[PDB]
Protein backbone atom coordinates (compact mmCIF):
# COMPACT_ATOMS: atom_id res chain seq x y z
CA UNK A 1 0.00 0.00 0.00
CA UNK A 2 1.43 3.13 -1.49
CA UNK A 3 -0.03 6.85 -0.85
CA UNK A 4 0.36 10.63 -2.38
CA UNK A 5 -0.41 13.80 -0.52
CA UNK A 6 -2.11 16.03 -2.63
CA UNK A 7 -3.33 18.71 -0.58
CA UNK A 8 -2.56 19.64 3.63
CA UNK A 9 -4.14 22.64 4.75
CA UNK A 10 -3.51 25.05 7.96
CA UNK A 11 -6.25 25.84 10.25
CA UNK A 12 -6.17 29.35 12.41
CA UNK A 13 -8.32 31.87 13.49
CA UNK A 14 -9.68 35.45 12.48
CA UNK A 15 -6.58 37.11 14.16
CA UNK A 16 -6.48 40.96 13.63
CA UNK A 17 -4.61 44.13 15.95
CA UNK A 18 -7.12 46.72 15.18
CA UNK A 19 -7.05 47.78 18.25
CA UNK A 20 -2.70 48.03 18.22
CA UNK A 21 -3.24 49.77 14.89
CA UNK A 22 -5.40 52.36 15.07
CA UNK A 23 -5.06 53.87 18.90
CA UNK A 24 -1.38 52.59 19.77
CA UNK A 25 1.29 54.10 17.51
CA UNK A 26 4.87 55.71 17.28
CA UNK A 27 6.69 52.89 20.19
CA UNK A 28 8.65 54.28 22.79
CA UNK A 29 11.44 52.00 23.75
CA UNK A 30 13.24 53.05 27.20
CA UNK A 31 15.89 51.93 28.99
CA UNK A 32 14.82 52.37 32.52
CA UNK A 33 13.34 50.75 35.73
CA UNK A 34 10.28 52.80 35.68
CA UNK A 35 8.33 55.64 33.72
CA UNK A 36 6.38 58.39 34.34
CA UNK A 37 3.22 59.82 33.26
CA UNK A 38 1.79 63.50 33.95
CA UNK A 39 -1.53 65.40 34.00
CA UNK A 40 -2.56 68.91 34.90
CA UNK A 41 -5.80 69.84 36.02
CA UNK A 42 -6.38 72.49 33.63
CA UNK A 43 -9.34 73.62 35.49
CA UNK A 44 -10.06 77.56 36.59
CA UNK A 45 -12.69 79.00 38.31
CA UNK A 46 -14.98 82.12 37.14
CA UNK A 47 -13.58 85.29 38.99
CA UNK A 48 -16.01 86.09 41.57
CA UNK A 49 -17.31 89.79 41.69
CA UNK A 50 -14.78 91.61 44.41
CA UNK A 51 -15.67 95.15 45.73
CA UNK A 52 -12.70 97.71 44.67
CA UNK A 53 -11.68 98.03 48.38
CA UNK A 54 -11.04 94.58 49.69
CA UNK A 55 -8.57 93.04 47.26
CA UNK A 56 -7.78 89.80 48.69
CA UNK A 57 -8.31 85.88 47.99
CA UNK A 58 -5.12 84.98 46.24
CA UNK A 59 -5.71 82.01 44.06
CA UNK A 60 -3.49 78.87 43.65
CA UNK A 61 -1.43 78.23 40.90
CA UNK A 62 -2.53 75.61 39.53
CA UNK A 63 -0.27 71.72 39.34
CA UNK A 64 -0.38 68.72 38.52
CA UNK A 65 0.12 64.93 39.09
CA UNK A 66 2.19 62.10 38.20
CA UNK A 67 2.01 58.18 38.02
CA UNK A 68 4.27 55.39 38.23
CA UNK A 69 4.60 52.38 35.95
CA UNK A 70 6.55 48.93 35.31
CA UNK A 71 6.47 47.00 32.77
CA UNK A 72 6.05 42.88 32.76
CA UNK A 73 8.17 40.05 30.85
CA UNK A 74 7.02 37.51 28.63
CA UNK A 75 9.47 34.55 27.53
CA UNK A 76 7.89 31.69 25.31
CA UNK A 77 9.96 28.72 24.42
CA UNK A 78 10.21 25.41 22.37
CA UNK A 79 12.01 22.73 21.68
CA UNK A 80 12.90 20.13 19.06
CA UNK A 81 14.87 16.85 19.59
CA UNK A 82 16.27 13.67 17.47
CA UNK A 83 13.49 11.22 18.83
CA UNK A 84 10.57 13.00 17.18
CA UNK A 85 12.76 13.70 13.91
CA UNK A 86 12.83 10.03 12.63
CA UNK A 87 9.61 8.86 12.10
CA UNK A 88 7.74 11.58 9.39
CA UNK A 89 5.68 14.71 8.59
CA UNK A 90 1.97 14.93 8.57
CA UNK A 91 3.03 17.71 5.64
CA UNK A 92 5.32 15.52 4.00
CA UNK A 93 4.12 13.36 0.90
CA UNK A 94 4.76 9.49 1.35
CA UNK A 95 7.02 9.33 -1.69
CA UNK A 96 9.77 11.65 -2.46
CA UNK A 97 10.17 12.31 1.44
CA UNK A 98 12.87 14.51 2.92
CA UNK A 99 16.10 13.91 4.72
CA UNK A 100 16.36 13.20 8.48
CA UNK A 101 17.99 16.81 9.10
CA UNK A 102 15.42 18.53 6.77
CA UNK A 103 12.73 18.15 8.91
CA UNK A 104 14.53 20.07 11.39
CA UNK A 105 14.25 22.93 9.91
CA UNK A 106 10.36 22.92 9.53
CA UNK A 107 9.76 22.30 13.52
CA UNK A 108 11.98 24.95 13.96
CA UNK A 109 10.39 27.49 11.34
CA UNK A 110 6.94 26.02 13.06
CA UNK A 111 8.03 26.79 16.46
CA UNK A 112 8.91 30.21 15.75
CA UNK A 113 5.77 31.44 14.33
CA UNK A 114 4.51 29.98 17.27
CA UNK A 115 6.14 32.06 19.56
CA UNK A 116 5.91 35.28 17.39
CA UNK A 117 2.00 34.61 17.07
CA UNK A 118 1.74 33.96 21.30
CA UNK A 119 3.58 37.42 21.67
CA UNK A 120 1.15 39.39 19.14
CA UNK A 121 -1.88 37.98 21.04
CA UNK A 122 -0.27 38.94 24.16
CA UNK A 123 0.31 42.45 22.70
CA UNK A 124 -3.22 42.97 21.72
CA UNK A 125 -4.96 41.53 25.22
CA UNK A 126 -3.00 44.10 26.96
CA UNK A 127 -4.22 46.73 24.44
CA UNK A 128 -8.17 46.32 24.64
CA UNK A 129 -7.93 45.56 27.93
CA UNK A 130 -6.75 49.09 28.12
CA UNK A 131 -9.28 50.79 26.15
CA UNK A 132 -12.33 48.84 27.98
CA UNK A 133 -11.72 49.69 31.24
CA UNK A 134 -8.94 52.18 32.44
CA UNK A 135 -6.52 49.78 34.20
CA UNK A 136 -5.85 46.16 33.32
CA UNK A 137 -4.16 44.13 35.78
CA UNK A 138 -1.17 41.66 34.81
CA UNK A 139 -0.43 38.24 36.14
CA UNK A 140 0.50 34.69 35.99
CA UNK A 141 1.16 31.71 37.81
CA UNK A 142 5.06 32.29 38.07
CA UNK A 143 4.93 35.99 37.56
CA UNK A 144 4.34 38.34 40.61
CA UNK A 145 1.27 40.33 39.94
CA UNK A 146 1.49 43.84 39.19
CA UNK A 147 -1.59 46.43 38.33
CA UNK A 148 -1.01 49.47 35.85
CA UNK A 149 -4.11 51.42 36.70
CA UNK A 150 -4.43 54.93 33.94
CA UNK A 151 -6.54 57.09 35.88
CA UNK A 152 -9.84 57.11 34.78
CA UNK A 153 -13.07 58.97 35.87
CA UNK A 154 -15.93 57.38 36.93
CA UNK A 155 -18.39 58.97 34.38
CA UNK A 156 -16.69 57.37 31.89
CA UNK A 157 -17.06 53.43 31.31
CA UNK A 158 -20.76 53.91 31.27
CA UNK A 159 -23.17 50.39 32.01
CA UNK A 160 -26.77 50.64 31.14
CA UNK A 161 -28.81 49.47 34.02
CA UNK A 162 -32.77 48.78 34.63
CA UNK A 163 -33.39 52.08 32.80
CA UNK A 164 -32.24 53.06 29.77
CA UNK A 165 -31.30 49.64 27.90
CA UNK A 166 -31.52 49.16 24.11
CA UNK A 167 -32.84 45.51 24.26
CA UNK A 168 -35.68 46.21 26.76
CA UNK A 169 -37.21 48.97 24.80
CA UNK A 170 -39.51 48.92 21.72
CA UNK A 171 -37.45 49.07 18.29
CA UNK A 172 -40.09 51.25 16.74
CA UNK A 173 -40.42 55.01 18.01
CA UNK A 174 -37.08 54.51 19.34
CA UNK A 175 -34.11 56.59 18.30
CA UNK A 176 -30.48 56.08 19.82
CA UNK A 177 -29.17 59.06 18.09
CA UNK A 178 -30.10 60.82 21.58
CA UNK A 179 -28.47 58.67 23.56
CA UNK A 180 -25.13 58.09 21.77
CA UNK A 181 -24.69 61.93 22.27
CA UNK A 182 -25.69 62.01 25.45
CA UNK A 183 -23.01 59.07 26.21
CA UNK A 184 -20.49 60.76 24.02
CA UNK A 185 -20.78 63.69 25.83
CA UNK A 186 -18.66 62.78 29.10
CA UNK A 187 -15.44 62.30 26.75
CA UNK A 188 -12.84 65.00 26.66
CA UNK A 189 -12.01 65.56 22.88
CA UNK A 190 -13.49 64.84 19.78
CA UNK A 191 -14.88 61.36 18.75
CA UNK A 192 -14.31 60.13 15.74
CA UNK A 193 -14.68 56.55 15.49
CA UNK A 194 -16.69 53.54 17.12
CA UNK A 195 -16.50 49.94 17.65
CA UNK A 196 -19.44 47.61 17.76
CA UNK A 197 -18.56 43.75 19.17
CA UNK A 198 -21.15 42.14 16.11
CA UNK A 199 -23.99 41.19 18.87
CA UNK A 200 -23.88 45.19 19.66
CA UNK A 201 -23.85 46.08 15.59
CA UNK A 202 -27.34 43.31 15.46
CA UNK A 203 -28.84 44.94 18.04
CA UNK A 204 -28.02 48.38 16.87
CA UNK A 205 -28.89 48.24 13.46
CA UNK A 206 -32.47 46.88 14.34
CA UNK A 207 -33.86 50.13 14.99
CA UNK A 208 -36.37 51.53 13.08
CA UNK A 209 -35.27 55.20 13.10
CA UNK A 210 -31.91 54.39 12.14
CA UNK A 211 -33.44 52.61 8.57
CA UNK A 212 -34.77 56.06 8.27
CA UNK A 213 -31.93 58.11 8.88
CA UNK A 214 -30.24 56.61 5.86
CA UNK A 215 -32.68 57.35 3.17
CA UNK A 216 -33.72 60.68 3.70
CA UNK A 217 -33.56 62.90 0.87
CA UNK A 218 -31.99 66.32 3.03
CA UNK A 219 -31.86 64.62 6.79
CA UNK A 220 -28.64 63.65 6.89
CA UNK A 221 -25.28 62.40 5.24
CA UNK A 222 -24.84 59.30 6.58
CA UNK A 223 -24.39 55.87 4.36
CA UNK A 224 -23.91 52.62 5.63
CA UNK A 225 -24.53 48.97 4.69
CA UNK A 226 -26.99 47.35 6.39
CA UNK A 227 -26.45 44.61 3.70
CA UNK A 228 -24.13 41.45 4.52
CA UNK A 229 -20.50 42.74 4.14
CA UNK A 230 -17.60 40.72 5.67
CA UNK A 231 -18.54 37.19 6.66
CA UNK A 232 -14.80 35.67 7.83
CA UNK A 233 -12.99 38.44 8.56
CA UNK A 234 -11.69 39.51 12.00
CA UNK A 235 -12.32 43.56 11.07
CA UNK A 236 -15.12 45.09 8.67
CA UNK A 237 -15.37 49.08 8.09
CA UNK A 238 -18.67 49.83 7.27
CA UNK A 239 -19.95 53.25 6.21
CA UNK A 240 -19.71 56.36 8.10
CA UNK A 241 -22.89 57.64 10.02
CA UNK A 242 -23.44 61.44 10.02
CA UNK A 243 -19.81 62.46 11.16
CA UNK A 244 -18.36 59.34 13.12
CA UNK A 245 -16.95 56.15 11.27
CA UNK A 246 -18.22 52.46 12.58
CA UNK A 247 -16.18 49.75 12.42
CA UNK A 248 -17.77 45.83 13.80
CA UNK A 249 -14.61 44.48 15.65
CA UNK A 250 -14.73 40.61 16.17
CA UNK A 251 -11.01 39.16 17.04
CA UNK A 252 -10.26 35.69 18.47
CA UNK A 253 -7.60 35.18 21.02
CA UNK A 254 -7.44 31.81 22.60
CA UNK A 255 -6.78 30.82 26.54
CA UNK A 256 -6.82 27.02 27.29
CA UNK A 257 -7.63 24.76 24.47
CA UNK A 258 -10.83 27.32 23.47
CA UNK A 259 -11.13 30.33 21.55
CA UNK A 260 -11.90 33.83 22.68
CA UNK A 261 -13.71 36.55 21.79
CA UNK A 262 -11.81 40.09 22.32
CA UNK A 263 -14.99 42.41 23.22
CA UNK A 264 -17.10 41.04 25.70
CA UNK A 265 -20.40 40.38 23.97
CA UNK A 266 -21.57 43.62 22.50
CA UNK A 267 -19.63 46.46 24.15
CA UNK A 268 -19.54 49.09 22.25
CA UNK A 269 -16.70 51.94 22.43
CA UNK A 270 -16.71 55.50 21.39
CA UNK A 271 -13.25 56.86 20.29
CA UNK A 272 -10.96 59.30 18.47
CA UNK A 273 -9.05 57.92 15.35
CA UNK A 274 -6.26 60.31 16.60
CA UNK A 275 -6.02 59.14 20.26
CA UNK A 276 -2.85 59.51 21.76
CA UNK A 277 -1.36 55.97 22.73
CA UNK A 278 1.91 54.91 23.53
CA UNK A 279 3.77 51.72 22.84
CA UNK A 280 6.30 51.45 25.50
CA UNK A 281 9.01 47.81 25.90
CA UNK A 282 10.73 47.26 28.55
CA UNK A 283 14.57 45.91 28.84
CA UNK A 284 15.14 42.41 28.13
CA UNK A 285 17.04 40.64 30.67
CA UNK A 286 19.10 38.03 29.32
CA UNK A 287 22.81 37.91 30.52
CA UNK A 288 24.22 36.76 27.15
CA UNK A 289 21.60 39.64 25.52
CA UNK A 290 23.38 42.26 27.16
CA UNK A 291 26.65 40.97 25.36
CA UNK A 292 26.17 42.27 22.32
CA UNK A 293 24.40 45.67 23.18
CA UNK A 294 20.70 44.79 23.07
CA UNK A 295 18.99 46.00 25.52
CA UNK A 296 14.91 47.75 25.60
CA UNK A 297 14.12 46.09 22.65
CA UNK A 298 11.45 43.95 21.13
CA UNK A 299 11.48 40.43 20.71
CA UNK A 300 15.08 38.76 21.16
CA UNK A 301 15.41 35.48 20.27
CA UNK A 302 17.80 33.11 20.76
CA UNK A 303 18.64 29.02 20.86
CA UNK A 304 21.06 26.65 22.81
CA UNK A 305 21.74 23.06 22.93
CA UNK A 306 21.20 21.27 26.30
CA UNK A 307 24.30 18.62 25.70
CA UNK A 308 21.75 16.25 27.63
CA UNK A 309 21.83 12.44 27.30
CA UNK A 310 18.63 12.85 24.45
CA UNK A 311 20.26 16.45 23.25
CA UNK A 312 17.38 18.49 22.31
CA UNK A 313 17.53 22.32 20.66
CA UNK A 314 15.25 24.73 22.36
CA UNK A 315 13.95 28.19 20.84
CA UNK A 316 12.83 31.19 22.53
CA UNK A 317 11.21 34.95 22.20
CA UNK A 318 11.07 37.44 24.96
CA UNK A 319 9.57 41.25 24.68
CA UNK A 320 8.73 42.60 27.91
CA UNK A 321 6.10 44.43 26.76
CA UNK A 322 3.50 47.55 28.14
CA UNK A 323 0.89 49.66 26.79
CA UNK A 324 0.09 52.70 28.22
CA UNK A 325 -2.32 55.05 27.32
CA UNK A 326 -1.17 59.17 27.51
CA UNK A 327 -5.26 60.32 28.46
CA UNK A 328 -7.33 57.67 30.09
CA UNK A 329 -10.61 59.40 29.89
CA UNK A 330 -10.73 59.97 26.60
CA UNK A 331 -12.82 57.00 25.37
CA UNK A 332 -15.85 56.07 25.97
CA UNK A 333 -16.87 52.49 26.79
CA UNK A 334 -20.72 51.21 27.19
CA UNK A 335 -22.29 48.36 28.14
CA UNK A 336 -24.74 48.25 25.89
CA UNK A 337 -26.96 45.40 27.51
CA UNK B 1 35.80 62.07 3.66
CA UNK B 2 36.79 65.52 2.41
CA UNK B 3 38.43 63.37 -0.61
CA UNK B 4 37.60 64.35 -4.52
CA UNK B 5 35.16 61.73 -4.93
CA UNK B 6 32.40 60.77 -2.28
CA UNK B 7 31.56 57.35 -3.81
CA UNK B 8 32.55 54.29 -1.94
CA UNK B 9 31.85 50.56 -2.75
CA UNK B 10 31.40 47.43 -0.66
CA UNK B 11 31.47 43.78 -1.83
CA UNK B 12 28.62 42.11 0.75
CA UNK B 13 29.02 38.24 0.86
CA UNK B 14 25.98 36.61 -0.52
CA UNK B 15 25.37 35.21 2.96
CA UNK B 16 23.79 38.65 4.26
CA UNK B 17 20.79 38.56 1.65
CA UNK B 18 17.61 36.60 3.83
CA UNK B 19 14.63 37.13 5.05
CA UNK B 20 13.78 39.37 8.31
CA UNK B 21 14.29 37.39 11.17
CA UNK B 22 13.82 34.61 9.26
CA UNK B 23 10.23 34.22 8.22
CA UNK B 24 8.84 31.94 5.72
CA UNK B 25 9.06 32.52 2.14
CA UNK B 26 6.34 34.33 0.49
CA UNK B 27 5.51 34.59 -3.51
CA UNK B 28 7.00 38.37 -3.29
CA UNK B 29 9.89 38.26 -1.30
CA UNK B 30 11.86 35.06 -1.68
CA UNK B 31 15.65 34.34 0.48
CA UNK B 32 16.07 37.98 1.26
CA UNK B 33 15.05 39.77 -2.61
CA UNK B 34 11.93 41.12 -2.90
CA UNK B 35 10.20 40.95 -6.36
CA UNK B 36 7.29 42.73 -7.90
CA UNK B 37 4.70 41.56 -10.04
CA UNK B 38 6.77 41.52 -12.78
CA UNK B 39 10.03 39.54 -12.21
CA UNK B 40 12.29 42.47 -11.44
CA UNK B 41 14.65 42.74 -7.88
CA UNK B 42 13.47 45.92 -5.85
CA UNK B 43 15.49 45.86 -2.75
CA UNK B 44 17.14 43.67 -0.51
CA UNK B 45 17.63 42.42 2.80
CA UNK B 46 21.24 43.27 3.96
CA UNK B 47 21.81 41.59 7.52
CA UNK B 48 24.21 42.12 10.42
CA UNK B 49 27.28 39.97 11.38
CA UNK B 50 28.57 39.51 14.23
CA UNK B 51 31.58 38.09 14.67
CA UNK B 52 30.86 36.99 18.53
CA UNK B 53 27.27 36.63 17.82
CA UNK B 54 25.69 33.14 17.70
Amino acid sequence: TTAQLLAANEQKFKFDPLFLRLFFRESYPFTTEKVYLSQIPGLVNMALYVSPIVSGEVIRSRGGSTSEFTPGYVKPKHEVNPQMTLRRLPDEDPQNLADPAYRRRRIIMQNMRDEELAIAQVEEMQAVSAVLKGKYTMTGEAFDPVEVDMGRSEENNITQSGGTEWSKRDKSTYDPTDDIEAYALNASGVVNIIVFDPKGWALFRSFKAVKEKLDTRRGSNSELETAVKDLGKAVSYKGMYGDVAIVVYSGQYVENGVKKNFLPDNTMVLGNTQARGLRTYGCIQDADAQREGINASARYPKNWVTTGDPAREFTMIQSAPLMLLADPDEFVSVQLA
Amino acid sequence: SSRLFRTQFRMVSPKRISNPNNTGDSRNCRAGVQINDSGAALGYYVSEDGYPGW
